[PDB]
């Protein structure tokens, strides 16, 4: 509280875990490579006010 | 009025007067239920014939209770109170004003009969007797210290919690919380003096 009391807590209350449901992503076994693609399209167009 | 014995045999003829008459208001509430019928003289007088095989016969009482009791179980042993099986026969040691192990006799015949039967129940897959719960002012009387000194024994980690207790509040003294096996050992381990 306040980094001044230290809360109440009794020592074994802190022992017990968090549980929390998360997505995760991983590469499955035995792939070689992985790739990433995307496009990119550039204009001129800073020559005049929209 | 004052001791004067030799070839002391008993556990009842040696010492001091305070454990002399600590030790018959222990067997008159125990074994003279009776109520009060002003036989000071009588009811008393037998004290020490009941003594004369002591080291022999206090262990066949405590015996005799552990398989009356087996027979009756409800639940699984560990989860069975250490009180539903022994009655109390640990807290009337405190009758005996001593502490120490070497002058208040009857808690030391009480351990010795518990290290016994601890050894000869080692642990397997189902459980058995020496599972038992203790509360904390249980250990504390068999280990020999105030009750403060347990807390601090199990914040250092010497000493596993069984039940887990819910958030926001306190198990109290009279809880029953460690196993017995883990007690017993603990006191041989590290609790031992010249006492």
């Amino acid at each position: 509280d306040a980094n001044l009391k230290p809360k109440n807590i009794e020592r074994y209350e802190l022992a017990y875990s968090n549980p929390q449901t998360i997505e995760a992503c991983y590469v499955p076994p035995n792939v070689d490579e992985l790739y990433c693609r995307f496009s990119l399209r550039v204009e001129a167009n800073s020559m005049r006010p929209y | 009025y004052g001791c004067s014995f030799e070839s002391s045999n008993p556990l009842l003829a040696i010492g001091s007067l305070s454990a002399r008459f600590g030790a018959l208001y222990w067997y008159q509430q125990r074994y003279l239920s009776d109520h009060e019928a002003v036989r000071d003289d009588r009811a008393l007088t037998k004290a020490i014939g009941h003594f004369t095989a002591w080291p022999d016969a206090f262990w066949r009482e405590l015996q005799q209770m552990v398989d009356d009791a087996l027979v009756r179980q409800t639940k699984p042993l560990n989860h069975t109170d250490f009180v539903d099986v022994f009655g109390s026969v640990v807290a009337d040691c405190r009758q005996i004003p001593m502490r120490n192990t070497g002058q208040n006799f009857i808690l030391k015949n009480l351990i010795g009969f518990l290290t016994d039967l601890v050894a000869r129940h080692p642990q397997c897959r189902v459980a058995n007797v020496g599972d038992l719960l203790l509360s904390a002012v249980d250990a504390a009387t068999l280990l020999s210290t105030s009750v403060e000194q347990v807390r601090r024994l199990h914040h250092e980690g010497f000493l596993p919690l069984s039940i887990r207790p819910a958030s926001r509040n306190t198990v109290s003294p009279h809880r029953a919380v460690f196993h017995l096996r883990h007690v017993v050992e603990l006191r041989q381990a590290r609790m031992q003096s010249h006492h």
